[PDB]
């Protein structure tokens, strides 16, 4: 639901 | 009917290859784990694709995700199959994985990361030596994919990715690419307006690899003369008028005559009569450092109405223009 086209959104190494 | 035509080189590569090679409709796609990839930032958008910068979390490596749209489906298999066939070829983008959203069923291609630098962005600063170097690198990709029985059909600066600090180039976006079968009458609604060959414009359907060599000549002209784009037509009809105003109408009508082409009646009143304008006429103070008699000879040998008369990718590689590229 904060997933875009099934992909989670990355934040930061 | 129109006179038949066969590619002068790599004619029967698909003919002597098994159907598993070129029969993309039968290709069973091996789907990977979508959970391995996470979106980093937006890279661009097209008319059927959404491109993103991403990270594979299993190894923390940068990748590029291209989410496909449902607008044009069953054409996803042709792209997938062509990328897998070309995998490992010189300067061909590496398809690293294929993933699918379990809920929306929307597929995504995961590519090797390359610096998000289009050719357009660099040409404005490239010197004569780097134009030759990168043009040769593009020719390696085109000779490879043609040798593998594939026409890219969308050669343009946007589809060339360059990492200048590593002088590394990749030919991308194989979404319009197709398998060459000698005798096939293809759809002429391919490539991008400014890069369409005369064959597309006159609806000559039995084209081949040489279509890519016209598109490449369009890019060379744009780079050496600093004119973006070189042929600026307002539509497919005017695009041929813009070509005619440079190459001339005489050679256009000789081309149509040679291939027994049925010229659309609209062309009778818009094509007119135009003499051939010498390549040297496009040379001025701002671009004379990028022009040479070799650049001009080479350009003249690519931008030819007759697709059969254009250099092949391997013949272009042997032209004196590339003598300065030290291997
Ligand atoms: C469900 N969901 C997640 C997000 C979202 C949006 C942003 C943004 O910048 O707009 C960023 C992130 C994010 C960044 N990092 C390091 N982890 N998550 C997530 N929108 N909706």
């Amino acid at each position: 639901g904060g997933r875009l086209y099934g992909f989670k959104i990355h934040g930061g190494g | 009917g129109p006179v038949p035509s066969r590619a002068r080189v790599y004619t029967d590569v698909n003919t002597h290859r098994p159907s598993e090679y070129w029969d993309y409709e039968s290709h069973v796609v091996e789907w990977g784990n979508q959970d391995d990839y996470q979106l980093v930032r937006k890279l661009g958008r097209g008319k059927y694709s959404e491109v993103f910068e991403a990270i594979n979390i299993t190894n923390n490596e940068k990748v590029v995700v291209k989410i496909l749209k449902p607008v044009k489906k069953k054409k996803i298999k042709r792209e997938i199959k062509i990328l897998e066939n070309l995998r490992g070829g010189p300067n061909i983008i590496t398809l690293a994985d294929i993933v699918k959203d379990p809920v929306s069923r929307t597929p995504a291609l995961v590519f090797e990361h390359v610096n998000n630098t289009d050719f357009k962005q660099l040409y404005q600063t490239l010197t004569d030596y780097d134009i030759r170097f990168y043009m040769y690198e593009i020719l390696k990709a085109l000779d490879y994919c043609h040798s593998m029985g594939i026409m890219h059909r969308d050669v343009k600066p946007h589809n060339v990715m360059i990492d200048h600090e590593h002088r590394k180039l990749r030919l991308i976006d194989w979404g319009l690419a197709e398998f060459y079968h000698p005798g096939q009458e293809y759809n002429v609604r391919v490539a991008s307006r400014y890069f369409k060959g005369p064959e597309l414009l006159v609806d000559y359907q039995m084209y081949d690899y040489s279509l890519d060599m016209w598109s490449l000549g369009c890019m060379l002209a744009s780079m050496i003369f600093r004119k973006e784009p070189f042929f600026h037509g307002h539509d497919n009809y005017d695009q041929l008028v813009r070509i005619a105003k440079v190459l001339g109408t005489e050679d256009l009508y000789d081309y149509i005559d040679k291939y027994n082409i049925e010229l659309d009646p609209r062309f009778n009143d818009i094509l007119g009569r135009h003499s051939r304008k010498r390549w040297e006429r496009f040379v001025h103070s701002e671009n004379q450092h990028l022009v040479s008699p070799e650049a001009l000879d080479f350009l003249d040998k690519l931008l030819r109405y007759d697709h059969q008369s254009r250099l092949t990718a391997r013949e272009a590689m042997e032209h004196p223009y590339f003598y300065t590229v030290v291997k």
